């Protein structure tokens, strides 16, 4: 069993990395204005999200 | 009167013709490299040659 | 005639003003799309697109 | 039991070949710079998904 | 429960059928060069999946 989570946590481990990267990527073209603060609210929530699975 | 605005008509159609120039080079530029995309799309096949041409 | 050449004048400056506007809207377009590669959310083809325009 | 996860681990020996082969297809045309690699952020984290499946 | 899961697999009996017509369908075309080889991976793939099922 705890192999099991082993491998699952290893599984929100990657999509972590994804929401991230995500992130800084629409942050870093947000502070030239990026497509509305929408996605900017659409994106930091998601890392939160992430983060707490 | 009339040549002094031909004649000025004339320097002008050049001048468009330059800028025109310009425009008409950047899209081939643009349009090449869009082909060049979908045939490495084509190389692992995601599209059909037709789209290709 | 001195009526329509006294009107087209008006006409183009209507052209001229609307044409800048234009100008400047496509132009923060690109420069949007520009940071957009720069994070590298897109492809480069989109780029040219937007330089063609 | 054995005989479900027998084959319900089948099932996911599948989808790990479709998400391989759709990571390395994108790749082979990555390094003409494909659609960025935001596709390949999308790519690669997925068969990490199916990896720890 | 067995007449439940008597039920339940005539479910999957029909997704089987869908699956598959929807691969032969796909092939049929694929020998003249269908939509890419992506389109034949996603039907041969979710075949595999509904047998497994």
């Amino acid at each position: 069993t705890l192999m099991e989570l082993r491998a699952q946590r290893q599984q929100a481990e990657a999509e972590l990395k994804l929401a991230r990267v995500t992130y800084s990527r629409q942050q870093r073209l947000a502070q030239t204005q990026a497509v509305s603060q929408q996605d900017l609210d659409n994106a930091a929530t998601e890392m939160a999200v992430k983060q707490a699975q | 009167r009339s040549v002094v605005q031909t004649v000025r008509s004339s320097f002008n159609n050049i001048n468009a013709s330059i800028s025109s120039i310009n425009a008409y080079k950047q899209a081939v530029v643009s349009a090449q490299s869009s082909l060049d995309a979908m045939e490495a799309g084509y190389s692992v096949g995601t599209r059909t040659i037709v789209d290709v041409l | 005639n001195t009526a329509t050449a006294y009107f087209n004048v008006l006409n183009a400056i209507d052209v001229l003003s609307y044409t800048q506007a234009q100008k400047e809207a496509i132009y923060r377009q690109l420069d949007q799309t520009t940071q957009r590669f720069n994070v590298g959310l897109v492809a480069i083809t989109d780029v040219q697109n937007a330089r063609a325009q």
